[PDB]
């Protein structure tokens, strides 16, 4: 009985990609 | 350019299962929209054919020949009326129990009809509930392989790991492919299911009421 | 009520300007 | 042991609790699936056995000796009839007033069956919710402790940090790995559970109607 | 080892304080909620059993006043509904429907009062579960831009002044993710258990309202 | 402000628009919260006083001592009882017919109470949905400018594009401001307002019952 | 300013997005206009009823304007028409006629609704699917440019950004279309629910009074 | 009733791809 979509885990990985790509 | 014969032969399998899920979901959308539209069309038709003002016996006489060809409210009415006449013929000691007997026949007919009527929607609920997770896992595996590869190259040059990370980004992009269409179809078509079963519900209680008043008058 | 809304607007303006001053001090 | 088994400082708990939830889901799915299907099959077996000509007393005394294996819908049957016998034998209140105690009995038996049938479904939803969250809980801390503890301030030779970054990122992959079984199990058993307490409620209404009708005659 | 606030801008410190004690509040709510829910649960079966345990109608009311003020749950619903019932009955209150509807009134209103006063602080859990990662994302993206604008002042990839920004980014996202777990741990389980509480309270409602119905038509 | 100034006027325009939404949102939060909280406890005060062994006409004349400044369930009572007596006046509707008009009067007063208490609420929903999308609307345009500028210059590898996308990302940051308080306020005030709605609704049902009892006895 | 340079797929995406955007604005204008209109006529009709007007007089007036009888009052017209049709067939019962009357009122209700919102679901699904269409645009642009990136290797520092912008404008226009849809969706939905409650109350009281007093007449 | 940021992944990609060049 779920009718929603989670986006936090998707965006967090790309965020971390950017942070590591800073260096 | 396919840009497909370049990965570690696992994210490729992830993409294959994703595209297969999307195709299966699309086919389910087509089929269930078609059958739901047909049921909706038949709904009001049976509505006005029933409440045109004809006798119940005449309506049942019109039925009882299309038995296996009945669908939806047709089958519901036929099954309940058959149980009604059967119990009334048999018992003859039900001043006010035949009404509950007919009500339960109607109810079980409705339960099986709805079990038939929203068969494949939970598949859409599941596939829409899972696409971003599996896609994110796939891109995680891809970037994992890409970074594991970069552990010997001197200077830690990054431009040479471009294809792996690019196809990982594709994997998450295609990973989200079926997520939105699946959940959108899920919600939208479930609303139609809700309104149709509400139509069946009001049908249920007025049929029970008219049988309640009319059953004991014979 | 509109005067009370303007009062709350003034309070919110004070909060936002002090937060923005904190932002500029940080940067 | 496909790539590594070093079991880093925080990987003792992180990724270990994750594999714990993974094995929990992988065992609970098969256990719940088996017991749920058995309970189902038994449920409709008793359901379509119920409509024979056998009276309540005959089945009750027949099922009286079952006891330990008397579960499922027969549990509600045995309960409701047992309190019916107790209250009806003690003729002290109105004949219609046994229905409240009967309703109590059937409902408490229903909740009892739902409890041990449900068991870990809430826990499946729990893991489905928390899989990516614990997956990404410590991934950032791992890289933080990696580069913040860098030897020199600059250390332009950074060829040994990317393996550490991937090692820390292991947490996200393994955490999200348990998400897919968790969510699939949760929803895919949820619809079956809904089917269950629906048809048990139907049987409960059947029992209520039968007992209310025969109480005024029997 | 937690050198967080010593090197912290205004915004990172702001969000960290907005989230840490917020999470500890999230656990305090967990403790209080589970305590009261278990306490009410254990009372539920005992009282419902004592409903038909040979305690006649008046006797339960006569013994209830011992804990008159310190009374809650289904027993408090019983107390309020039955005391106002006997209040009405001691007067004329000739219409049986009048007393029956007054009973329904009192029962459902007391049941509500219990339902809310037990059910407190709950939507706050959903709120935190929603906005905790978003606040972390705010802190992180602001950290990204704060260092990225400064990166346009030098030429070589110095990477030396960006490290504080990276630390801010990781801290913001980590603390934002910190409160996500207990929020959802609370919300769904607490809501389902409170729904079960509402269910058996409703059971008590219709049950004893039927009892009072039959009693009014008995006297 | 120091690093905010960008040549593109659209950035300044949209940032000021978002700041205006920020002012409106917070003002609405505090004001509606205070008003709603103040109006809350009056309902329970009326609930306690109404049935504390008092006569209805005494409460009606008490309300007539508190004219044209009246809010909450007191207004509902005043409207209902004045409608009742005016329609119960000599040569008027039947005793069973006055209650319908009285119910309409109480109900329209109740509705008016909703919207004049629920005035600015939907603006929170309107702003919350659009604000991050507006932030992205700004940042895509800024990125377009920065990238067309980068299309001509040679070299300057990542040493000049910094502001062109930093003052684009700030658009997303301001959109992220505008979303947070609005949605939580919308939600929590919705549950509180629906609680009050349920309070007034039930009060209407048992008050209609009381009026029917009075018409039976009056 | 790169429409002609856009590929055929990007052409299709941008065209459908702009078309749906213009459709969204047209929907907002026309549908909110008729919503406000129907609100005014509903309020006027509610004022007119319980004005001492006999039901037969209102029915005759509705017959006078039956062709243009748009608004809530067609509920009243259909209900009275069904009531008189059933009353002519005197082989009925006190509670038999009211059931069919309620059915007539509720089917007229569904008619009035399905007229009342037609494109609101379109707003919902376009708001839902717009960023996914932007995702299509971006991924196609990125892969099409990456093909050229792999065609020649010189690290391609400068001649990438124009393609990235021409891929990102897809999302730009997509979310630009999303904005009006998402603002208008709930805005019109809550008005629709308000009107639904109004009509539900009208039907309830109408069946109540018909069952109580109109049974004799 | 819920915050929706899913288009932002496009910005994530755009920011990411500008480095590897």
């Amino acid at each position: 009985l779920k009718s929603e979509i989670n986006i936090v885990p998707l965006l967090d990985v790309l965020l971390v990609l950017l942070l590591i790509f800073m260096a | 350019l396919d840009l497909f014969l370049k990965a570690s032969l696992l994210v490729k399998l992830i993409m294959l299962i994703l595209i297969g899920f999307s195709i299966a979901s699309w086919a389910i959308i087509i089929q269930r929209t078609r059958i739901l539209n047909a049921a909706a069309r038949e709904a009001e038709a049976f509505e006005d054919k029933f409440w045109s003002g004809i006798e119940l016996s005449r309506l049942y006489q019109e039925s009882q020949g299309k038995r296996d060809n009945l669908t939806g409210s047709e089958q519901i009415f036929y099954s309940g009326f058959k149980e009604f006449v059967r119990l009334h013929r048999a018992n003859s000691h039900a001043p006010e129990a035949v009404v509950e007997g007919a009500s339960r026949a109607m109810r079980i007919s409705m339960n099986r009809e709805l079990e038939n009527l929203e068969t494949h929607i939970p598949f859409l609920g599941t596939v829409g509930s899972i696409s971003p997770y599996i896609g994110l896992f796939g891109t995680v595996w891809g970037i994992m392989h890409a970074f594991i590869a970069l552990g010997a190259v001197k200077q830690a040059t990054l431009q040479m790991v471009a294809p792996g990370i690019a196809e990982a980004l594709i994997a998450t992009a295609i990973g989200l492919f079926a997520a939105i269409p699946a959940v959108m179809a899920y919600n939208r078509l479930n609303q139609r299911v809700n309104k149709l079963e509400l139509n069946y519900d009001n049908f249920m209680e007025e049929f029970t009421a008219i049988l309640h008043r009319q059953a004991f008058t014979v | 009520q509109n005067d009370k809304l303007k009062r709350a607007i003034i309070i919110s303006a004070v909060l936002h300007v002090i937060l923005f001053a904190a932002l500029i001090w940080s940067s």
